[PDB]
């Protein structure tokens, strides 16, 4: 392919200053041909209802996604708390036994099993999660739900060293 | 056309930009040609009117979107009335904007007529011959038209890669 | 501010092209604003549908509800469905969102169908924008094929049944490929755990960016190539007439996107629509008389529905019925945007045009339009055989046999009525042409003879009989009253008159104004 | 062809802008071709993420995998993390197309980082496109954040680990606000079932349309306002020296795409990318060592890392450490686009340019530019300390202790070292433009002198010490062989010599037309 050299010029800058002043005087005399100058009450009257219009619209738009992270939903054994409160190790019904249950990997097994002291050593890291007796093993759907969520909890992991 | 354009009228200088851009305008003439008569007032309180009615059912839009009951307690008279009255307000309001805005048009903004010259149909000549002139010396300056096996080879090669 | 404009002139010294665009003009007539009504409604589908993105949940895995919706509790059911009843019922307004949404479809859809008609009536697809012709076909099956993509997201028995039908019976269908495209588009069996997810990408990213472009490209095209205009007084093939785009044009289109946001507003909010909830989710095992899917692909069902059983069968093989449908509807898509060269090669017609034609002048394409309306509106209304059988009493055979006869004996019926039609007003136009305006008063001449007292629209001879004009094309007015008759009331309001020197100076300035533009029209 | 010519200019009627925009002129520099590089690879990332976006399914709900993998057979894990496996190992090919989506998106944040230090560089940022500056800032932060999302959609242990502690520390971090964003975010706790497909949704529609949006912009900014270009022979602050369009411009613009398009391909096939199968299903109680996400925002890990915890307690509250991180990022945020404004409004400068400044001559911007390199260095290189630990056996908490110190006191130093080579590199442009460049011959001069024997670049005096020139900022030749003084060997290809002619003819052809060049570009 041949080589080649070509010049631009640029001729940037500011523009005509025909073609500002024809811009300048249709701009000017389409805004006052209107009048609206002179009528300060239809002005104020759009500017209000434009106003109250985009708010109301921009309020129910973002309404979707507003929650409240303190209102009591988790039952608890002193009433109702919020979430961030809680961890799944608050007793519910003021006394309940919750095992320091272990992990287990099996899938016929039960997922967690209770833990005996005499099962440990003297420099041995062990996780374990609670167990509410009363969720019993994972044989039927809703026994195998409750476990998968207890299983999927942020806050419920806790080491015994 | 010359450094003497200034202090030139608005409605002249308008003109001669149309006839720059080729447009040329006849029949502009306010709506009010009269003095002020009490037949404007009218006009102005009644576009108005539809504006603060747009204002005021969009402050109860946000009222009852910030305060209605929405929780299904179907089994209330109350709960089937939520969207029906978020549709009915939302309405009403941008509904009562476009009328006093189209209103407003139609009875204050001065009407016109104009003519766009299309010049339409084939381009000028000259245009037509440079850009042929062009395209045929940056096609011939490849020199590929004597070369059948590189274009070959090119082809080949794009159509298996594709 | 002064200073602004200025900054900005200096620094992108943006003059002529502001210029050059802000002084277009564009025809003014009712008929021109049937593509900004389907704009403003693509408008509304986008901004609802982004908003609805954030509460989906694409899924075919099984849960349990245990939701709000109490009839609906401890039911086994797709996941999808299970966002669509919290995005209904959970969410604040979600449902006014979502009913918004495809309402707003909807009037996407019939405002696109009535442009188009509109279009083919006026004969605009000539020579000069037949690619804009091309163009809006394809906008118009992609439109429709993603709509039809739309309802079946939230997989409800009613959705569920509607897709397994068409695309499971056709796709299968296919004499030569067949198995292969079915599988390939539903990973194997046609109950499978990717189709919910392709469907929904196919819905949100492909379709719409495809159509927004096109859009634009369509919108460019008709904005380079100028406008056409109706025949009038100061019309020509070399000119435009109309009104410039900053202090009128831009505003009315910005009022008339508002009034129809309200109106899709309004009309949402007060009529229910799809009520998934009191359906159920979609099991192969349940089925009912829900069926008739939305109304701007429901040609096609009308079409399975009529068509005859007729079967092939030789050597290990077998074609079914739907085979037909689909080369039918194969054969509508072809013939959409190979119009225009038909007609062309036709009429043997090459010259450019800028001017349309009154839809009274031109016989033959206003009788192959009522030909292909009466058509669709027959295979439309032949699939409404359930509704038409249950609200009328009439027996569902006999309405299948009234459209099995309809589709094939009504289309020359109507095609010989509108070409008469066509003929006749002709005729009465001509008719005007010639006589005065009847102006509907009559004389009792003493001598004994009654007369119309016709009105002449011009020139007349020396004996009083109006000089003949000639046809132009340009609308006249068929009522007196139309046409002058200075008849405009006093200046009052609604209930207390004004002064009268205010009201004889308001009709001098309207009279002169009315009669200045009129003779500045005539005189260019 | 001559007809179908014939007929689109017939039709559209265009010649005149084609023309115009067909002659554009471009300026010739490697340095100018590193924003195509980008476009490419963007380019190359939405032709994949339109490609994979038909075997996804982004669900949290659990499953069981019971697919192919052995090592990984019935376990309890995430739907997306499932059709992720799908794509990874059961569909031809799938793994390769998205490790190539991963390596682009990589090349797309390396090619805007370069393209912006670049920018930064040549100091184009002044008054005529000080716009197009801001946009760019925007565009980095949201393909910033776009590919913060981009990892995070196959939720592993990596992704899960990575967007846990970022989104919801900072976001729950925040002092007045806090709960509700982050409650608003993921529609409660933080493992919520809505997450993962508001983080697709936001990844496929709104970020990447945005984008392309702005890109466009930017480029049609920086196509009506003309590039730049260096100082040289025949350049001035009202012309434009390239190359037009047709013959060169658009074909190294292909060729480039192609080529960067096959190293794409080759390193992609090569490097094994985020193998997610090694990795596990995410779970709240799984965690190692894997840390350190994407090098793109891997400045915000190491100033979490670096921070020293300092803490704030009043009544019932508290504000942890971590808020200073989101201060410090949010002004960095602020400082990139308000960049313009604050040197022009500390230097008093109100002028247009459109010529650059080489690096060498402009001390102070080019310190500064070294600042921020030498703190993002040093901030990124501090995140890696587990594996400088690993790989080289180092202290962890001396490599900690190490960075923290460096953050303060290393730029300083690099500071005013980089104001000295600066300065220096002056001070040599001035040596070689005052005499003539070395040509590294000593020659013995019997009376028992050593002289350099310089070449003079220009006018020679009468004692033949060449007279001093005057810089223009203009790059000079500092060794012989860049100027022509013994070039060009003989004819032949690899072992077989050519006719004497027609090497000599070759050799005055080539000098002629060089000469000519020269003398062309330096008259005009
Ligand atoms: C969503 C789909 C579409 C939209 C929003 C749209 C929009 C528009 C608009 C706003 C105009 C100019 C004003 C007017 O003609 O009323 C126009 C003109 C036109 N449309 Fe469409 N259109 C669409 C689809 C179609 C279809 C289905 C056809 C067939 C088509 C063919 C044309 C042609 C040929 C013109 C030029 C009219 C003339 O020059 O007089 N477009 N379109
Ligand atoms: C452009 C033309 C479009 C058409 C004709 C269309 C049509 C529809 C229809 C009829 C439904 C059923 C709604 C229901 O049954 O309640 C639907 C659902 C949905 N569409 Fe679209 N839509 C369009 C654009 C979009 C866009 C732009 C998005 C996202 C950006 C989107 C995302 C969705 C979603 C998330 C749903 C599920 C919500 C629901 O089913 O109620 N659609 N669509
Ligand atoms: C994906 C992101 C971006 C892409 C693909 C892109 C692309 C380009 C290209 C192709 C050019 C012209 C050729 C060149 O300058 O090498 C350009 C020019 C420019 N870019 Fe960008 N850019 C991006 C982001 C940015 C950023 C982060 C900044 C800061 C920026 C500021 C500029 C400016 C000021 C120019 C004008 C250069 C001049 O006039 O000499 N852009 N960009
Ligand atoms: C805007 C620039 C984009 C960035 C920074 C980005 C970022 C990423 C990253 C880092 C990945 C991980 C790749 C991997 O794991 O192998 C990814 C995957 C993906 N991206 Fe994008 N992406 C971008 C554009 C797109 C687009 C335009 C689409 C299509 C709508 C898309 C859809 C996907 C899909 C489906 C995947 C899954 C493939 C996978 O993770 O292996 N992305 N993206």
């Amino acid at each position: 392919i041949p080589e080649e050299i070509s010049i631009q010029e640029r001729h940037d800058g500011a523009s005509r200053e025909i073609d500002r002043k024809t811009v300048v005087a249709n701009l000017t005399d389409a805004f006052e041909g209107s009048t609206i100058r002179r009528r300060k009450l239809i002005g104020l009257s759009f500017g209000v209802g434009m106003g109250a219009f985009g708010l109301g619209t921009l309020v129910a738009f973002a309404g979707g996604l507003i929650k409240n992270p303190w209102k009591p939903v988790v039952p608890t054994a002193e009433g109702k708390k919020a979430v961030l409160w809680t961890s799944g190790w608050t007793p519910r019904y003021q006394g309940e036994t919750i095992y320091l249950a272990r992990a287990t990997g099996t899938e016929d097994g039960p997922p967690f099993i209770k833990m005996r002291p005499e099962d440990m050593d003297a420099g041995g890291m062990e996780t374990v999660f609670p167990w509410r007796e009363s969720d019993g093993d994972g044989t039927t759907v809703e026994s195998h739900h409750k476990l998968q969520e207890i299983a999927m909890g942020i806050r419920n992991p806790v080491m015994l060293i | 056309d010359e450094a003497a354009l200034a202090a030139m009228s608005n409605q002249e200088l308008l003109a001669l930009g149309g006839k720059l851009d080729g447009v040329r305008i006849a029949y502009k003439e306010p709506r009010w040609p009269v003095e002020g008569t009490k037949a404007e007032k009218r006009a102005e309180r009644s576009v108005a009117v539809w504006l603060l009615l747009g204002g005021v059912f969009g402050l109860a839009l946000l009222l009852i979107f910030l305060f209605w009951p929405w929780e299904f307690k179907a089994a209330d008279f109350i709960y089937s009335l939520t969207t029906p009255l978020y549709g009915l307000t939302f309405g009403l309001s941008i509904l009562s904007i476009a009328i006093g805005a189209v209103l407003y048009q139609k009875r204050f903004i001065p009407e016109e007529i104009s003519i766009q010259e299309r010049h339409d149909g084939a381009s000028r000549e000259i245009d037509r011959k440079t850009v042929v002139a062009n395209l045929t010396d940056a096609f011939e300056g490849s020199t590929i038209r004597r070369r059948k096996l590189i274009g070959l080879s090119f082809g080949v090669g794009m159509g298996a890669f594709g | 501010l002064a200073r602004q404009a200025e900054d900005i002139d200096t620094r992108y010294h943006p003059s002529a092209a502001l210029r050059r665009q802000l002084n277009k003009v564009f025809p003014t007539h009712w008929s021109f604003l049937l593509g900004e009504i389907a704009l403003y409604s693509f408008v509304v589908l986008l901004i609802t549908g982004v908003y609805l993105t954030l509460f989906f949940d694409p899924s075919m895995v099984d849960v349990t509800y245990n939701g709000v919706y109490q009839p609906l509790r401890g039911v086994e059911m797709s996941r999808a469905y299970q966002s669509a009843l919290d995005i209904s019922f959970e969410v604040r307004g979600g449902l006014f969102v979502r009913q918004i949404h495809h309402w707003a479809a909807l009037m996407f859809a019939a405002a696109i169908m009535v442009h188009l008609a509109r279009i083919f009536f006026t004969g605009a697809f000539r020579r000069p924008r037949e690619t804009n012709w091309v163009i809006g076909s394809l906008l118009l099956i992609l439109a429709m094929f993603e709509g039809y993509f739309g309802y079946s997201l939230p997989d409800d028995l009613l959705s569920g049944l509607g897709l397994r039908a068409a695309l499971s019976s056709i796709t299968l269908g296919m004499p030569v490929i067949g198995t292969w495209l079915h599988w390939a588009l539903f990973g194997g069996d046609f109950p499978g755990t990717i189709l919910i997810p392709r469907l929904y990408a196919l819905h949100i990213l492909l379709l719409p960016g495809i159509i927004l472009a096109l859009i634009g490209l369509h919108l460019a095209l008709v904005w380079f190539q100028k406008h056409t205009q109706f025949p009038g007084p100061g019309r020509t093939e070399h000119n435009v007439v109309g009104v410039r785009v900053m202090p009128v044009f831009a505003f009315k289109s910005g009022a008339f996107f508002a009034a129809i946001v309200g109106v899709l507003g309004l009309m949402g909010g007060l009529l229910q629509i799809n009520p998934i909830w009191n359906l159920g989710p979609y099991k192969p095992s349940q089925v009912s008389a829900g069926s008739q899917p939305d109304f701007y692909m429901m040609w096609t069902e009308g079409l399975a529905r009529i068509w005859p059983p007729w079967e092939f069968y030789f050597w290990h093989h077998t074609i079914p019925a739907p085979v037909w449908v689909a080369v039918i509807m194969g054969l509508v898509f072809v013939l959409l945007p190979a119009y225009p060269f038909l007609e062309k090669r036709f009429t043997g017609d090459y010259a450019h045009h800028n001017l349309l034609q009154r839809p009274r002048d031109v016989p033959v394409r206003t009788a192959i339009g009522a030909m292909a309306i009466a058509f669709y509106m027959v295979l439309t209304l032949a699939a409404m055989n359930d509704i038409i059988a249950l609200k009328f009493h009439i027996s569902l055979n006999a309405t299948t046999w009234i459209g099995r006869i309809g589709m094939v004996i009504l289309p020359p019926f109507v095609y010989f009525i509108t070409y008469r039609w066509c003929i006749g007003l002709q005729r009465s136009d001509r008719s005007v042409l010639e006589h005065g305006v009847e102006t509907g008063i009559i004389k009792r001449l003493p001598h004994g003879a009654y007369i119309e007292l016709h009105q002449p629209l011009g020139p007349v001879d020396e004996h009083g009989h109006p000089i003949p004009l000639q046809y132009q094309g340009a609308p006249l007015p068929k009522r007196m009253n139309k046409l002058g008759s200075a008849g405009s009331p006093g200046s009052g309001s609604f209930l207390f008159a004004d002064s009268a020197a205010e009201d004889a100076a308001l009709r001098e300035a309207g009279h002169a104004a009315e009669q200045r533009a009129l003779a500045a029209l005539r005189e260019h």
